[PDB]
DNA sequence: ATCGATGTATATATCTGACACGTGCCTGGAGACTAGGGAGTAATCCCCTTGGCGGTTAAAACGCGGGGGACAGCGCGTACGTGCGTTTAAGCGGTGCTAGAGCTG
DNA sequence: AGCTCTAGCACCGCTTAAACGCACGTACGCGCTGTCCCCCGCGTTTTAACCGCCAAGGGGATTACTCCCTAGTCTCCAGGCACGTGTCAGATATATACATCGAT
């Protein structure tokens, strides 16, 4: 019959064959089930999809079309969630925050 | 070619200015040297890694892998450069 | 040789949530480390899981288990419904 | 003796406390880092190569930490009534990490 | 099993038992203010572990929260805790 | 004519005293329903092994006085003895906690 | 023939058969060597032995026969490098180290 | 029914140790859950090192390697001589 | 309070190399297939957690006094910062070299 | 074991802005001195933790059964990746408008 790939059939971006095939040889477990690779590729399209919707916010205020690592930084490190996640990572060209103390302005 | 030394080498307005990249005002007289010596023991623990992951593959170079790989194993994933 | 990557798959993502956006190659291997890494913890998590209740499968309650693990918050709270939608598609399509 | 004009300390340090956490260039200079790495991994072993590419996520890893630990110190600093840093600052901010 | 619908439990870590709690980690005075402060780090640390806890109960269709999911919940967070199996 | 000692001086006492002793800071009964109240939002009518209890007991103090241990060493930073609520903070945030 | 155990023909005292076995079922890889048990094993003794000869001495400083895990705690953390290996880990039934700071010491 | 412990073997440790020093329940349950937690912390980076260079065997140098790796300072070097005199003991015996 | 230079930001055009797009090509996802044992369920025993009781008593809570210790205020003074001028080595580019990655067998 | 060939390394020149040292000034560190209120130690008082005993029975654990489910093998083809091409958006440059900071 004609092959439809799996991803399409769970209505994903991400592959669920590939997922799949990491988890086999990533030899976590002697068995892997068929749901399995599908919801951890769904999970994992959900952290892109809002980690490229904070990119994209923050490059509309930043005014430049195509996102920059510092756009990224931007996204992950404003978010007060996302921040938690991404907390002991490091985003190469990735800068700080433009943040000032209360006490270092002057008087 | 040996080198002998190169802690002088990390500037003082380099210090001050990854010092203003951190959100300070004023900086003393000695953080020029107390930031070198842990700039120096940091990069003594990743660098002991990495070479000991390049020597854990018969390679004599050190790869930007095994540098992200000792950073990830030290408790601080890098993204960038694989 | 050949390298396998996700980088066409983020710019999907990306085109799909944002039409009129662009993104540099220091981008795609952020992405590449970001969506590596994720999959690593929850992957790690989802063995370590299996290891402690005398497990040889992974189905989707370890890694519902896991994602509810490794993310705290409203993420905690929308990573688990919306993969959940997507298996509830699968079952429809299988 | 007249006198150009000059700002008050610490009101062109807030101009580039603006202007430098707005961009996000290396701030260490790259061949002293470089041959400071080089230098590092001599007692390992000698005749030792590295990538362009290393030598930039070492660069890029020890920035990184050196703007976390100066946050840290600034507010260490900042407790203590205090707008300047100092090395006590430093070790405060090495030892509540436990890595002293 | 709970005998009744708990609430305000968060006076039962005492003032005297902050007191002590400071003393072993080798403070020497105290102020009023750091009776409460400890006590809302404590409630927001003990929902952290627990949470972790219950989910790890939840996966293996338990009703009691054992000491090993305690254990791999406090591993989770990077304090490893000895003396319970492990 | 009472025998009061120095205040600063029984503190000292009790600090030597206590961190030779490996008994439990905090009671078992208020930390059960401290715990309960706790785990009660999370899934109603839950239960605790005594293992599980007596690990919650060390976990939590062990992490209670590491932090009290880490703001001694912020408030003597500050040059001042008492540990205020801004040295809790001071130790958590530079701990990565908040 | 006569069965004779690997730990004692690698002059050994951990199993080597328990640590090749939990190898195995550990699913660390597909394949474990046949130095790899040996190895593990001796260098478990190391610590193991390290640890309880601290607790030992420090339970002679205190005058019992018997460690107490106040005497392990003493063992591991007064060593620097045990502490810098046992850094994040708690150890029931343990205390903490009689350390009291100078500026807190009135004269 | 029976549990696994390292009981015994740390016990003829401390035995060869302190032949005059027993030992207690508690600090017993204390040393195997540190055998179990360096047994696991060594075993995975092996796994990791063994995974990073395209390994599927798991050698005496993988677990040198991660020795070299987690002890620090100078109980790597005697672990891994402890770790080197009792391989080739085991070959020499063999 | 007001006005001025110095500084950052705003706007428009030219220019360029990274990214968007397309094409050829092939490893690996997909469909079909059988088999085996892990998995789900039920039946069962029973350790063990919850619950209640009672008395013991260690300890929490309470108020008291008083004096360090916190903290505002002040002055002084060294050490910063800001600036100009000079010096210098990074930065950039090309050239030339081969060690040593990297793939196949 | 061995061939191929990327790229790390060595170097050299010049243009370059930072790097460097120094000169002048002032805000800021540190200490003193002030008030004082804040907490500690106390006995008295009071609550509940604690022991332990008993008992109800839920619930984890074991044993047993049977079946859906996934590794495994086989065949096959299209999505995916390397490769190539060319726009086009961002960097660069110059002119213009607005605003923070200085000091009239």
């Amino acid at each position: 019959a004609k092959a439809k790939t799996r991803s399409s059939r769970a209505g994903l971006q991400f592959p669920v064959g590939r997922v799949h095939r990491l988890l086999r040889k990533g030899n976590y477990a002697e068995r892997v089930g068929a749901g399995a690779p599908v919801y951890l590729a769904a999970v994992l399209e959900y952290l892109t999809a809002e980690i490229l919707e904070l990119a994209g916010n923050a490059a509309r205020d930043n005014k430049k079309t195509r996102i920059i690592p510092r756009h990224l930084q931007l996204a992950v490190r404003n978010d007060e969630e996302l921040n938690k996640l991404l907390g002991r990572v490091t985003i190469a060209q990735g800068g700080v925050l433009p943040n000032i103390q209360s006490v270092l302005l002057p008087k | 070619k040996v080198l002998r030394d190169n802690i002088q080498g990390i500037t003082k307005p380099a210090i001050r200015r990854l010092a203003r990249r951190g959100g300070v005002k004023r900086i003393s007289g000695l953080i020029y040297e107390e930031t070198r010596g842990v700039l120096k023991v940091f990069l003594e623990n990743v660098i002991r890694d990495a070479v000991t992951y390049t020597e854990h593959a018969k390679r004599k170079t050190v790869t930007a892998m095994d540098v992200v790989y000792a950073l990830k194993r030290q408790g601080r994933t890098l993204y960038g450069f694989g | 040789t050949r390298k396998e990557s996700y980088a066409i798959y983020v710019y999907k993502v990306l085109k799909q949530v944002h039409p009129d956006t662009g993104i540099s190659s220091k981008a795609m291997s952020i992405m590449n480390s970001f969506v590596n890494d994720v999959f690593e913890r929850i992957a790690g998590e989802a063995s370590r899981l299996a290891h402690y209740n005398k497990r040889s499968t992974i189905t989707s309650r370890e890694i519902q288990t896991a994602v509810r693990l490794l993310l705290p918050g409203e993420l905690a709270k929308h990573a688990v419904s919306e993969g959940t939608k997507a298996v509830t598609k699968y079952t429809s399509a299988k | 003796v007249k006198k150009p004009h000059r700002y008050r300390p610490g009101t062109v340090a807030l101009r580039e406390i603006r202007r430098y956490q707005k961009s996000t260039e290396l701030l260490i200079r790259k061949l002293p880092f470089q041959r400071l790495v080089r230098e590092i991994a001599q007692d390992f072993k000698t005749d030792l190569r590295f990538q362009s590419s290393a030598v930039m996520a070492l660069q890029e890893a020890s920035e990184a930490y050196l703007v976390a630990l100066f946050e840290d110190t600034n507010l260490a600093a900042i407790h203590a009534k205090r707008v300047t840093i100092m090395p006590k600052d430093i070790q405060l901010a090495r030892r509540i990490r436990g890595e002293r």
